[PDB]
Order: C-alpha cells, then structure tokens, then sequence
C-alpha cells in the first residue's frame, strides 16, 4: 500500500514489484498492466486511474470486476473466477 | 562462386534433432544457411591445414522425419517438445518452442585449393569426413555408427578429370549414391516469372509465394492448378533493418572484434529435384554471396540455370 | 488553434470516460486533474509515460521470451534482387504493433488518430503547421509534447542485443565476418496472419467451400492449406508479449517446407502376387498421381505447343526419374532379391530391381544380371509407358502424338542409358 | 574484471535416441536382426479417483460423476508374447575439449577461464568424472523404469574406430550398484577410454547395448512426448510415446541426464542419492532445488570466484563446475 | 507436516494383455499350439427396442422408425466350430517396494510415510493381501464373461526363474468360490510367494493360463475399444474389439482390475463380495460410489489421519490403504 500513494511513478512500482512476482498485462479496446505484490496484492495502473486490489477479500475482487469495463469481460473472464474460486 | 574443380561426397549423415524452424514464417526442412554455415565451418577448422578451399553444398536429404503431431480434430500441426529443467526456486520453467527433425542428409562439397595434387584423395577424404563426424549441422548432433553404416567411406572426385565422355560418366556413377535423394535448389527467377505473370493486382512478392505451396481450386463456368514442381517456400538470406556498428557498440555481441547489425530474414522460393534431373553437379551447390555495404547478405546456387 | 477538434474531441472523451460514473470527491479530484490536461496539458499527461511503449515493426522478445534487448523498428529494406519477399514488400498499410506496458494504451491511442483525418500525428514528421495546429501552449512545453510524440516509434536508449536473442556470423567474400543479429518480424506476420484468415475463414471462402459442397458452386477461387504448423508464444501469458490480438494467441501460423519424400512407406518388396499386379508397373501414390496427371494430359491439344509441349518433358521425364527412385528406394531393404513366386514382372525384374551379388546371388546370378542386361526390363517398361495413357486416333494422328512417340522414344533411350551404366 | 554477458559451452558427451528392440535371453549375443517394439494403442475406460476439493464432496456429484466415465486412448509399448529381453542400444560419442566456451564475449575472461580449467586438468585429471560417467554406463541409469524389477541386466559397451570393434566390455548392471561407486578394473579401464576422449587425446566412440530380461509381454517404457495442444477432449490421445522409425525410443535428452547423475555434493545429503549436473542443482521428480544460491556452492558462484576473484573451491566442488562445463549451458547475466 | 502437493506411487501387480487362443479340452495340456482367435466381423440389423421420449410414441412415427434400416458392423469372436476351450494366457510381475512413491515434493512427507508403511510391513506381513490377491488369480476374475456359464474352468500358474519354470500350480477356478476367501494348501503356498514378491525378497514372475470350457463356436469376450461416432450412411462399425497381431485379447489393466478385486471392508456389506480397490471405492457397472468420502472410509481421508496425524485405523481399512499404494495412482491435490 505504498505504491497506491506513489501512483504514477514506475520507478517505485517497478521497485516494489521487482521484489515480487512479475508483471501482467492486459490488451483490448482499453489498456491495462497489473501489479501483482507479494502479501496477495495486485495494483492495475491505467494511465491516471488506478485501482489497488488486495486478494483474500470478496467484496475487493467483486468491485475490481465492476472496476473493469465489458471488452475486459471477453478476456479476463477466466481468472475473476479463479480468484473467486481460490478463497 | 568460383567454379569448383572437384567434389566431395560426404556419403550418408543421420542428424539428430536438427532445427525444424527455418524462419519466422516455414516449418520443414532446416534453412540452407546452416549447411552453408557448416562447409564454412569445415574450411575454419580443417580446410586450411590441408591447403583446400570448400565452397559448395548439395543438399541431398534422402529421409525426412519431423518430431510433430496434429492435435485431434485440428487440420493445422504442433510440435513435440521437451522438459526443460526447472527454476532457481524449482517451480517450473517458461517454455519456449523448438521443432526438432531427424534428417538424412547426403553432402556435395565444391573444392577450390591448390593442394588437391599434394594429397591423395582417400586422406582428403578421410580427415574431412572423421573431423565431420564431431560437428553439427542444423543444431542437431551428426550420428554416427548404426544398424546399416555400410557406406562409410567418404568419396572425392575431381570433375574436370577426363573426356567429357569420362566426366559425364563418372557423374552418373556419383549418382547411384544419391538413391533415394532429392536435391534443393533456389528458383528465384521463377518467384519473379510468376510475380510477372499475376501482377495485375498486388506485386507484392509475398503474396506471390503465399499463393505458389498450394492447390489453386478454380470453379465451373473444378479445375484445380496443376504444379509445376514441388516448389516450397525458403528463407534466403539477411537484409538489414539497421544502420551497421562498431565492434564496441553493441551490448551483449558474441563477440567485440566484428562489427554486428539487427537484420531480417529474407524469404524465397526453391524446390526439390532428383539428382537424375540435374544436368552436371557443380551447377547444384549452395554459395553464399553478400553485399556488405548495404545489409543484402543471402545465398543461393548460382549458375543452375 | 487551426485543426485540433479531434484533439479537442479526444479530451472530451477522456474527461467524460473516467468521470462518466465517478465519486464525488476522488472522482471530482481525478475529473478536475483530467480535464485540466484535457484542454491542453493532455499531451502533457500523455508525454509523462509517453515511453512505456514501442511501435516495434521488427521485435525480439519473440525469439526468447526471457530476452532483454532492442525492439528495432524502422522500415523493412531496399528490394535489391527480384525474388525476395520480406518487409519491404507492404509499404503503406502496415500493423505497426506497439510494445510495452500495455496500461498506457490511452496515449498510443491519442497519438493513433493523427492519420484518421490530420496531417500531424499519423504525419507528425513534417508540417509544423499541422503540429501547432492544437497545441496552443508556451514553445518549450510544445516542443517537449513533439519531442515525446516523436518518441515512441524510436530506439529504446542504446543499441542492445541479449545472449538469448540469436547472433550468427556471415562470411565475407575472401575477408572477415559481418556479426547478425535477426528478429522477428511482427508486422509481416500480422499481415501474413490477416491474408490467412481471408484465405481460410470470414465469409466469402466459407461461401466457395460449401458451395463446392453444393456441388454446382458459382465461379470463385478458394484456398486450403494442408501441413500448416503452429507455434506459440508466451506459454499461458500470451500477452506479456505485445498486440498479439484474437486472431493470433500466440499462434504463428507455419508454411510446409518439407522434403520430397518427408512421409516415408516402409518399402515391402515381395515377389509376392501384390508384387505381381504392381511388379512390371509399381503403383503408388506418386505411381497414380502421375497416372492421373497422364489422364489429364491425354486431352491436351497441340495449340498450346510452348506450354503442353514443354509440360510433356516434365511429366515423361519425372516418370522415368520416379521409376528410378523407386527402384533405388526398394533396392537397399531387401538383402537379397530372390525370385519370389508370382514374379510376372520379376521374370527379369528379378534383375531389373535389386540385384544382389552376394552369396546367395552367387557368380551364376552374377553372370546371367551380368551378361543378360535389363533391355526386356527397359522394353517392359517403355511398353507400361506406351499403355498408361491409352491408344487412339490422336496418338497416331496429329503431330502432339508425334510428339508423344518422340518423347516416349526419347525417355526410353534415357533409361536405357542409365540402365546400361547400372549393371556394367 | 566482470564477468562475460555471454557464455555459452558446447556440451560433451552426446548421445542418441536409443531404439528398444526385444527377443529372446541366452540368444542375445546374437541380437542384431531383432524385430523392434513397436508403440500401439489401446483404449481406456478409467474413472474418477481424485482429490476432491471439499465443496464437491457430496455424493451425487460423485455418483453423477461416475455415471459418465473417463474414457481415452494411450499409447503402449509392450515386449511381443514370446519374447522376454528388451534390447536398448544406442551411441554414445565423447567429443573432448572441455573447457573452451562457444561463445564470450570478454577476451580476458576466456583466458583466465582457460587457466582455470588447464589448472584442474593438470592438478587432476578427468579421471573422477569419467569413472563416474563409467559408472552411470556400467550399471543401466538409461533404462529408467525398464531396469525396476528386472531379474537379468548385462550392459554391453564397445568402442570403435572405424568398422571395426576396438575393444569390448561386458557388464553386469545389478551387481554394480545403483549409489555407491565402487571401483573395478573394467571400470578403470572403460574411465581410462572416457578420460582420454574428454581431454581431447583420441577420437572415443561408444556403441551402449543393454539387455533385461523382464518377462514375456510385459510392458517397456519408451519415453513420452511433451504435447500441450490436444483435441476437444473425445477423440484426444492422452499419451503419446517416442519412436524414430516404427520403434518405440528413448529420448537424447533423457539418456544424457541419466548419464549426467553424479552429484553426490549437494549440501543437503549424499544419502538421498547422487542427482544431475546441473546448475541451481535441481530434480524434477523432487520438485525441489538442491544447491541454492543462497548457499554458495551454485555453479555461479563457484565459476565465479574460482575464475575472477581466485577463491579456489574445495576439489569436490571443482569436479562438480568441471561437470557443468561437461553438460554445457548458455549463462550469462 | 502437510500432505506433498505431487504424490506418485507405481503398480505393483503388473500385468500382460492376456491373449485368447481356442482348442480341445484334454487336448488342455498341449495347448501351446493352439491357434488364436481372430477378431471378425458380421452384420447386424436390429429394431427400436430402446426407450421413447412421449413425443416420438405416436404411432405413425414409430411404424415409419420401425420401417427405416438400422444397420451397423460389429466384431465378433468365436470359438472354432470344432473347438470348446478357450485359453486365455497373461503374465504378472509382482514387484514390491510398494510404499516408495516415485514422485514426492516434501520429503518429511516422505519420511512419515515411509515410516508408516514399514511399521505396517514390520507387524503384518503382506500375507492377507497377498492370500486375497492369489485367490484372484485361483479362480477366474480375469475371465470376465468367459467364466460365466462355463462348466469346467482350470488355472495353470508357473513361476519362472529363468527361461524355465520354478513351481507349477494347477487350481479348479469353480470349485475355488467368487465370494469366499477360504483356506488351501497350494494358494497358501502361491500367497507365500507372492507375498514374498511384495515384500522385496525375491523375484516374482508368473505364466498364468486358464481354460474355460465354453462349447463349440459359442462367442468369447475379448475387451472392447472405443470408437468415435458419425452418421454414415447404411452402417458405420459400431463395436470394436481389442487385438494384437491378429488376436483376440484382453486389456492389461482388465485383468489387473480383476487382481485387485479384494476389498471386503467398505461400510455397506461383505455379502455383496468383494469390490475393487478404488480411492473412494466405486463399481462403474453399478454406477455407485461405495466408502463415500462423508462416511470416512475414502482412501484419502485415512490417509491423512494415518500419515499426518497418527491415527491409526482399524486393521482392515489397513489393508484397504496399503492395497491402494500396491496399486498405484496419482496422488496429491
């Protein structure tokens, strides 16, 4: 949860995901990377919006699903229910 | 692509899990690139302590088999790969693709030196054939001894030697050891022949070649296309997308005395004859020529027709 | 403040894109710091991570998926000779795929509408006309916004190659060694992958491959491609690895390059009655493809006389060159070729095909294939050749049946020629 | 001096595939027309006998899951019904020349790499790694599931030089052990030929022959493609084997790792066998990283600071970065 | 201690196809040149005897389905016109070391495993299991339909040391019950053997051989394969039966169902005979899961209470765990 405070620097994401796992990205209409973090935590940056996501947490992943628009439901589909199966 | 005043029949090569890639855009047989990589590679490390000069190649490739399986239902194939081990942490590794091939492969080496009169021929023979039994070939390791290595002996012959009776007959003696053999050649006045003929549309010459692998169904008023040959698409040669460097300039180079620059492959058309077909057989071998101050580096046969 | 009402248009979208469904503090801050670049700082919102992309036209990440190097971009080459296809065949109407991270995809999209009605983003390297057209701010924040535009079809920060991203050496000729360093052609494959979707998918092809099902299909040409191969990238994360889009998941699409003989038939030669039907003509596949290709050139004409006439010496030329494969292909398996019962053709086929002088075929075998030569062998088989098409009034009465009977004449001295260097 | 940014050895010691054939024990001197074991297909009704994930543990999922079965096609290799010996032959070549990389990119740090490595030969000789080597020949580390409860292996190894057989040897590949690394004459003599060709001194090539006697029609284990696209789950094939030309084989790359196991100096325990060369020591059967970098016996941080820095390793961990650069590798930064 | 994530045991108990020839009875004691049953073909039309739906029972829609072809090819194999036995031939190898898995992430896992099964082997021997799989093999499981209906079927099990025989037995597979685990003398013997093969002490190789009297040309059951299903015209094949080179034949693991067909212990009965041994124990026939998961008996559930927690569970779900580690399988989540 500090990266969610230095937001648009990459320089400090790119530090605090360089000591945990690595970097996932998505590509459709829209354009979104992920930030996944070592303690169950992801970070999607999208040029000036965010949305900081910690795993472990229902309501977190519902909402983060509602966070992404509809072309996002074409992919991603079938890992906002892999989370929602891992709990 | 000095013409060549002998030949050197490395006589019968298995190749284990050769390169079935060729480039970004084919699949089946290894690029000649590799085999003309290979003879230069035989000039490096024996061609030069006995006084020779090996140029040519003659593709031959008497049995082909691919490691690849079509997927059940699928029309299109993959490929069969292999475990690599696993991560620092012992997870799993991210899996790059290779296809691998078991070749068959027979070798036609032009010779140029001029120590082919201070050597008999079975030494020539027998040191290039011995030295070529610890290389590799398209990536893939050059087996040695198995269930039928009877022809082990390399074989060479000087094609100016002789009546033209005497050579012509001595060149067909050379070919009841390419037997089930099928000889590659480039046919690039042919991509450009084609590219003349259906150029009413797109001259695009990749078009050309992506319509020439192919049957052509045409409708009523079916007549499918009849092929002339069994042309294939190749890759044939580098041309560059980058202005050339300094031997210092680059990092990570294989090595910091030449220079290096970032190409892209340039693709082709040949096609596969019997060695009956073949009029000579120094018309048949593969040479590399490059343009080095613009990025034109490719190979091909020349003088074949 | 000449042509910017896309620009303007663009900011628009953006300010109502995020603040279409917002809060009302967190979205009024972020609807406030996006409109406050929507009237003209959005470029320099843009020009903050204006360089988390590349318009690769050539990448590398594609060789080794764990390679660090140059995403070299620039236009394909200059032709040279006439028989090479490559990137400098497509010209105009390229994919140029960008790449990077794929969560900025909001400044390739502002930047991609300079060519969709402008003359300063899609051609953004002249008119500066039409890049002061929107910009309307001081001249050192203008030239930093084209400075950052015209960075993202541009190198990566130094020339760099990785130790996994496939160097080789080319010989010069008579000197040292140019070092290359090829790449993967992203934007050939895109437009490779486009024309083998309209090759083999949509709705036209689709149309022509059940209207041959039909039967009576209307005049069209469509494709079918056998021996297609399949290679992925990226693994399960195909899209770490950039714009590879719906029509290619990591899904390179592979022409057949293969050999003459890459699907091999393990060669029982039997003097068997199988080996009595097929023994004096050895039928198989490419036994019948050249039958069926004799049956379609048995209506030919001779108007035609340099096309039919040199498509003849290809296909009277590449049945005796079969034969002669065949007759080497079967010639190594069997040890010794005995005299099998229901040897029609191995009457003297027993000669004519793999003579062994072994033991077994001892001096008696060697002198009666030594002495005895395969003319009945070669007489048999110009008799096959002369009965695989048929006889009527167009092989005696015209001179394309003339040409035949030469033809026939000439690729039976052929053969004999070469057989006659095979025993002796 | 750093480190070259690219480094890559050429590896030694390359095998193979290696053809099974089978026939009959006590006829086996004999053994060069046997028919080959051929990979068929069979069918499979199978069944669900998995770990269930506690939400889906009621029993009508269970008897409504076994209602449909599992049903699929596999590959087997079997020995013919009359034949009890399996036959695995392949060649073996040792190529020599060890310590020179095929690719770097520091000119200074290939000599100094060639320092090192002429150091160890004269310092010691090949001559640990290949008995060693000798030994994962001499018993039948190749045959991988093939050797499990057999009664009978006996190993034949031939060196050749031309068409001819140079020398011969005939082991007994139960007899010698499995784990500890007993000496012998013949072993010496067999770790002589393969120390001479891995210093570059001869021309060494092998021709590995092994026979087990297993029983009439049992089944053989040739090994299994690494296959990730299938069909849509009906007419799929869930095991696919290995065959060069209508026989069922071993892979290369799976007789050089039974070749390559050695390493008995991992920190964790020799008793837990020796495992495979290889760097960041690792097992896939264990799953699990022998030899971390957080510790300091990597292959890295050997080479490392034997090449740069002249921090000499103990001898042991000298055989085991000699056997790295006879596996090969492509490292680098 | 948790359970490995990768848990892999290998069979013990592993079979050969079993292979069918057919001749005379007293003809039963030179049937080693008895000719084999060939897989055939013939034609077959059948009727609509099937079920209806409610909304294809009109009549009118049934007279015309009645009148419509329904014709298909199967296979079929018969006995010889003049010949009524049939000879059904496999072999077996029993191999032990039967608690060692082959594929084990943790090893502290491993170790209390390996403790676990060695106390079971130090206070038990394999003696039940090895007495009820030996009956498996002293009648005719493997026999599925064969053995039924038949008036005389006989076993002949030969342990082979090497190409020669050891020990012969010869039982009587109807007098030998399908329910009833009794006591003998020579399938004491044949369990002391096979026990002795579980164990690790010996090498356990059998030739079994059963005839079963059928009579003439009467129809064997060779086990069947699959085939993938299309709407071809007037009769695609709708039945294949498995072969080898021209013979009739069982699948291996057919037959190594019916050797592991010795539990007695699920909660529902022991009057309904034995079931297989299955994780969850399950017959496919009967569509039913006995040892349900819920009424914890499951493999799993006591073999986490036994490895991870030390609770012991009663002697006979014992011997149902051990004899799922005899039979293999793919364990871990």
């Amino acid at each position: 949860m500090i990266a969610q405070q230095h937001k648009d620097t990459v320089a400090a994401c790119e530090a605090a995901e360089a000591i945990a796992i690595a970097k996932d990205q998505v590509w459709d209409g829209e354009g979104y990377t992920k930030y996944t973090f070592d303690d169950n935590s992801v970070l999607i940056q999208s040029g000036t919006t965010q949305y900081a996501m910690d795993a472990d947490d229902a309501d977190s992943i519902k909402g983060y699903a509602d966070w992404l628009d509809d072309e996002a439901r074409s992919a991603e589909a079938s890992e906002i229910e892999r989370l929602l199966e891992s709990v | 692509v000095t013409d060549p005043e002998a030949l050197l029949l490395l006589p019968r090569l298995s190749i284990q899990n050769a390169n079935a890639i060729s480039s970004p855009l084919t699949w089946g047989f290894p690029s000649p690139g590799a085999f003309t990589g290979f003879v230069h590679a035989l000039q490096r490390r024996v061609g030069i302590s006995l006084d020779i000069e090996l140029d040519g190649v003659g593709i031959v490739c008497h049995r082909f088999e691919a490691q690849i399986s079509q997927p059940a239902g699928k029309r299109t194939k993959v490929f069969n790969l292999t475990r690599n081990p696993l991560n620092r942490d012992g997870s799993t590794a991210a899996i790059v693709e290779e296809g691998r091939a078991h070749l068959e492969v027979s070798l036609l080496l032009g010779v140029h030196g001029d120590g082919l009169d201070d050597h008999p021929a079975q030494e020539i023979a027998r040191q290039v054939q011995e030295q070529a039994g610890a290389m590799r070939l398209a990536g893939g390791s050059i087996l040695p001894w198995c269930n039928e290595r009877f022809p082990a002996p390399n074989a060479e012959l000087l094609m100016l030697g002789g009546s033209d009776e005497q050579r012509r007959k001595n060149q067909r003696r050379l070919t009841r050891r390419l037997l089930p053999g099928f000889a590659l050649v480039s046919r690039e006045a042919l991509l450009q022949q084609h590219l003349e003929t259906l150029r009413t549309t797109l001259p695009e010459a990749t078009t050309l070649d992506a319509l020439l692998d192919l049957c052509r169904i045409n409708f009523e008023p079916w007549q499918v296309r009849d092929k002339p040959g069994w042309l294939v698409p190749i890759p044939a040669g580098y041309n560059a997308l980058s202005p050339l460097y300094l031997p210092g300039e680059v990092r990570n180079a294989r090595d910091r005395e030449t220079p290096l620059r970032f190409v892209e492959n340039l693709f082709g058309l040949g096609e596969w004859l019997s060695p009956h077909r073949v009029a000579a057989l120094s018309d048949l071998l593969w040479y590399h020529h490059a343009e080095p101050d613009k990025g034109l580096y490719r190979w091909s046969t020349p003088r074949f027709v | 403040q000449e042509l910017r009402q896309f620009i303007e248009s663009f900011i628009q979208e953006r300010l109502q894109g995020k603040l279409d469904k917002l809060q009302p503090d967190e979205d009024d801050k972020r609807q406030t710091l996006l409109a406050t670049h929507r009237r003209e700082a959005w470029l320099a919102d843009a020009a903050r991570r204006v360089g988390q992309l590349q318009l690769v036209t050539h990448t590398l990440k594609p060789i080794h998926p764990d390679a660090r190097g140059s995403n070299l971009h620039s236009l394909p080459q200059a032709p040279g000779q006439p028989g090479l296809a490559g990137s400098h065949e497509l010209g105009d109407r390229l994919v140029s795929d960008v790449v990077g991270n794929a969560a900025a995809l909001d400044v390739f999209k502002f930047l991609s509408l300079q060519y969709q009605g402008k003359n300063l983003l899609n051609w953004l390297t002249e008119d500066s006309a039409e890049a002061l057209q929107a910009l309307s701010d001081n001249a050192e924040q203008a030239r930093e916004w084209r400075q950052a535009f015209i960075g993202i079809t541009t190198v990566k920060g130094a020339p760099a190659s990785h130790s996994l991203a496939k160097q080789l050496y080319f010989p010069l000729p008579g000197s040292g060694y140019h070092l290359l360093a090829p790449l993967f052609p992203t934007s050939l494959v895109h437009h490779v992958h486009a024309l083998l979707r309209e090759a083999r998918f949509g709705d036209a092809a689709k149309a022509a491959r059940e209207a041959r099902s039909r039967q009576e299909s209307w005049p069209h040409g469509f494709s079918e491609y056998p021996n297609l191969a399949i290679q992925k990238f990226g693994g399960t994360k195909p899209q770490n690895i950039s714009q590879l889009n719906n029509e290619r998941r990591g899904e390179n699409w592979l022409l057949p390059s293969l050999p003459p003989n890459w699907q091999r038939q393990n060669v029982n030669a039997p003097m068997r009655h199988s080996s009595v039907f097929e023994h004096d003509f050895g039928r198989t596949p490419e036994v019948s493809r050249l039958t069926r290709t004799l049956q379609r050139f048995l209506a030919k004409t001779v108007h035609n006389n340099l096309a039919i006439r040199q498509r003849r010496a290809q296909l009277v030329a590449q049945i005796c060159d079969e034969a002669l494969q065949y007759a080497a292909r079967l010639r190594e398996l069997e040890p010794g070729w005995s005299a099998t019962p229901g040897c029609q053709l191995h009457d003297a086929e027993q000669l004519w095909l793999d003579p062994l002088r072994a033991q077994t075929d001892e001096t008696f075998l060697q002198r009666r294939l030594r002495g005895d030569w395969p003319a009945e062998v070669g007489n048999r088989f110009a008799n096959w050749l002369n009965r695989a098409v048929s006889s009527d009034s167009q092989i005696l009465g015209s001179p394309e049946a003339a040409q035949w009977s030469q033809e026939l004449s000439k690729e039976l001295t052929m053969f004999k020629e070469i057989l006659e260097d095979e025993r002796d | 001096l750093s480190t070259a940014s690219v480094l890559a050895f050429e590896r030694k010691l390359d095998p193979s595939d290696a053809l099974m054939s089978a026939g009959a024990w006590a006829q086996r001197d004999a053994s060069q027309e046997w028919p080959a074991v051929t990979v068929r297909e069979k069918s499979v009704r199978g069944t669900i006998s998995n770990r269930l994930k506690t939400k889906d543990r009621d029993p009508a999922k269970l008897d409504a899951s076994i209602q449909s079965p599992n049903l699929q096609t596999v590959d087997v290799a079997n020995l013919p019904s009359d034949a009890d010996t399996l036959k695995v032959r392949f060649t073996l070549r040792v190529l020599g020349g060890a310590g020179t990389p095929s690719a770097c990119n520091d000119a200074a740090y290939r000599d100094k790499l060639l320092q090192t490595v002429a150091t160890y030969v004269n310092d010691q000789g090949f001559a640990e790694l290949a008995r060693r080597y000798a030994h994962n020949l001499a018993n039948a580390r190749f045959l991988w599931r093939n050797r499990v409860g057999a009664e009978a292996v006996e190993v034949r190894i031939n060196h050749i030089r031309q068409g001819e057989v140079a020398r011969a040897w005939r082991f007994d590949a139960l007899a010698i052990g499995l784990r500890d690394f007993k000496a012998d004459a013949e072993l010496d003599a067999l770790a002589e030929l393969i120390a001479s060709g891995l210093s570059g001194s001869g021309h060494v090539l092998l021709e590995v022959v092994a026979f087990a006697r297993i029983g009439d029609g049992q089944e053989v284990f040739p090994s299994q493609e690494l296959i990730l696209d299938k069909g849509d789950k009906k007419g799929q094939k869930s095991k696919t084997l290995y065959s060069v030309r209508d026989a069922a084989a071993i892979h290369s790359q799976k007789i050089g790792n039974a070749l390559r196991t050695i390493d008995t100096w991992y920190p964790d325990e020799d008793g837990l066998g020796p495992i495979a060369v290889e760097p960041y020591g690792s097992v896939t059967s264990q799953g699990k990283a022998y030899r971390q970098p957080k510790q300091k016996l990597d292959f890295y941080t050997l080479l490392d600071n034997w090449v740069l820095r002249d921090e000499a390793p103990a001898v042991e961990q000298q055989h085991y970065v000699i056997a790295n650069l006879i596996r090969g590798g492509v490292f680098g930064e």
